[PDB]
């Protein structure tokens, strides 16, 4: 059988529905959603280190001249200096290249496109539960052994990446690189490599070599920091402390796991075994309701008791209908005669809801408590609804004072026709 | 090191949380929503912050713990189910942008009919009076 | 806690001392036997 709802994404709520054809007893589903992370697709420009520059041993002819031009290097400062050393030259040629490891401290200039959806739907229907993995998108089927399942597009697109970010030792960031082979000096970006251990490196570093001046053979040598190094310090948080909906980074291919936005539309399509004819569910006649505590707002603020009266010993399937209150545990191993719990879940001052237990719908009338607890270690099961979280004594109060606002305009109006038609 | 675990007093619509170290801890907030307006401070010696949680609150970590999160109830001070006095501190305490304008609106309405109807009345007792 | 007055006594010499610390033992997880702990700071020395 074909049954579509819409799941909300916020990971380890579950999510009870009904799903019912007729001539057949109503089935529960609960549809919790375990995991989503959405990966974009990414491809890195640059690498990025320390230079520790080959600082050479000097050139220096006692008498001769140097010319020394570039080899196929980095960065240099190939520079000739000429009188020195009491004519003599040095040619030093201080030039960079990757620190003595980079394959322990690096960082890749990354360049992030758009993102998918993954999930990790567990859904139980009837006695049997299965775990699975579908992509968010409206066509791959993600299937058990017997249900085929989809998942139609998002809601509203999100992205806690921006299109530049850096990856660090673990970390992610979002900041602008600069491009490749258009660097400035000073700053992140000095040294490009299209890899680790590929050749061509290309700098613009802010190295500047100076004049020897002493008694002893050196090469003086001024720099800024690094880029990275400055970095190192420049750096505010990473992403994994800033992103915007609770979401954790962990990458090793940059995935942001466990975000909570927006509402997947399901569309299921329920295997034709698990159903079973309403000529072996137990009847149920006429159905009561005690309602109890009614603390609202919290996780599981709410009793109830169902007075029921069935023909066997079988299990029955409890659904609230309406959405102002969502109940728990879905199923209930009725007797003949009995009276067995439930717990409703409201956000709202007035427990106004529809019951059904086998197929009996009836209603509870309630009124709600607001909590004495201020803060709490578990999100909510509901969202607020205007015209549902105002009291009754409220509406009555609205009704009484707006309404006796307008029926001596009523009767304004009368004295109107009445003093115009008979004069 | 572990730093020593602070002290959280849970407020309306906000927690307090005392600390007490001597070394320089590092702590970190977010909130959950869309905005996540986040905040990282360097704390050393005996101190006492504040943050106002929302429905959507809170994840505040401090000093290489595991984080922790919080959510805000919806509680107040009064009553839905009582007198009028009880139920305006119920929700312009909750939501003052809307309580005020249904009040003036309300007000402007009985206004607005006991106008017109003694307007109407006089019209009537001049009008049907030659 | 940290503030004046953690301990106190009714004389210097008199017993039922009385005392809060936020003392806060702690899961031993080492090779050598420890008994780890955290606790709050001396109250009177930070009046001091
Ligand atoms: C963000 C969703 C909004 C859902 C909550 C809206 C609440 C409106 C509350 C307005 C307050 C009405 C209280 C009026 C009391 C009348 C007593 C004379």
């Amino acid at each position: 059988f074909e049954h579509a709802t819409t799941v909300p994404n916020v990971p380890r709520i579950p999510y009870k529905a009904l799903v019912e054809r007729a001539g057949y007893a109503p089935l529960n589903l609960e549809i919790t959603v375990m995991s989503s992370e959405l990966i974009p697709s990414t491809n890195l420009e640059y690498v990025t280190c320390k230079y520790t520059t080959v600082v050479p041993s000097p050139k220096v002819k006692c008498c001769g001249t140097l010319e020394c031009s570039s080899a196929r290097h980095a960065d240099y400062n190939c520079k000739v200096f000429g009188g020195v050393y009491p004519e003599n030259s040095q040619m030093s040629e201080a030039y960079v290249e990757f620190s003595a490891d980079c394959a322990a401290d690096h960082a890749q200039a990354v360049k992030v496109h758009t993102a998918a959806l993954k999930a990790g739907l567990r859904i139980v229907y009837g006695n049997t539960t299965s775990m699975l993995d579908v992509y968010v998108n409206g066509v791959t089927p993600g299937t058990s052994k017997d249900l085929k399942v989809i998942a139609g597009p998002i809601s509203a697109a999100y992205t806690p990446f921006d299109h530049k970010v850096i990856i660090h030792k673990g970390k992610v960031y979002n900041y602008d690189f600069p491009e490749y082979g258009a660097m400035k000096p000073g700053a992140f970006g000095d040294i490009q490599a299209t890899s680790l251990t590929s050749n061509d490196l290309i700098a613009n570093t802010d190295i500047r070599l100076l004049k020897p001046s002493a008694k002893n053979v050196h090469v003086p040598y001024t720099q800024a920091a690094s880029g990275f190094e400055m970095w190192k310090n420049n750096s505010g948080r990473p992403l994994q402390e800033t992103a915007p909906f609770g979401c954790q980074i962990a990458v090793n291919p940059l995935r942001a796991v466990d975000c909570a936005y927006g509402n997947i539309p399901i569309s299921l399509d329920i295997p034709n075994a698990a159903f079973v004819r309403v000529s072996d569910a137990p009847l149920v006649t006429a159905l009561k309701c005690e309602v109890g505590e009614c603390v609202y707002s919290a996780d599981f603020g709410g009793i109830a008791t169902l007075q029921y009266s069935s023909d066997r010993e079988g299990q029955c399937s409890v659904h609230s209908h309406s959405s102002t209150a969502t109940l728990q545990e879905s199923t209930v191993h009725v007797l003949q005669k009995g009276g067995a719990t439930i717990h409703f879940s409201t956000a709202s001052p007035q427990a106004n809801f529809i019951v059904s237990l086998c197929g009996k719908k009836t209603t509870c009338n309630a009124e709600c408590k607001p909590p004495a607890d201020h803060i709490v270690n578990v999100p909510h099961k509901n969202d607020q609804e205007f015209q549902a979280a105002v009291s009754q004594t409220s509406w009555s109060w609205l009704f009484a004072l707006f309404g006796g606002a307008s029926s001596l305009l009523v009767i304004g109006v009368m004295i109107f026709a009445c003093s115009a038609l008979l004069t | 090191p572990l730093a020593h675990v602070p002290q959280v007093v849970h407020g309306f619509k906000h927690i307090s949380l005392q600390l007490d170290t001597d070394h320089l801890t590092l702590l970190t907030t977010r909130r959950l929503g869309e905005k996540p307006e986040p905040t990282s401070e360097w704390i050393i010696g005996k101190t006492v912050r504040n943050f106002s949680v929302g429905r959507d609150g809170f994840e505040y970590i401090w000093g290489n713990h595991e984080p922790v999160r919080v959510w805000a109830q919806e509680s107040a001070p009064g009553d839905p189910h009582g007198w009028p006095h009880e139920i305006v501190q119920h929700y312009y305490h909750r939501h003052p942008v809307y309580t005020v304008m249904i009040l003036v609106a309300a007000t402007l309405a009985i206004v607005l009919g006991v106008s017109v109807a003694s307007v109407c009345v006089c019209r009537a007792r001049r009008e049907c009076l030659t």
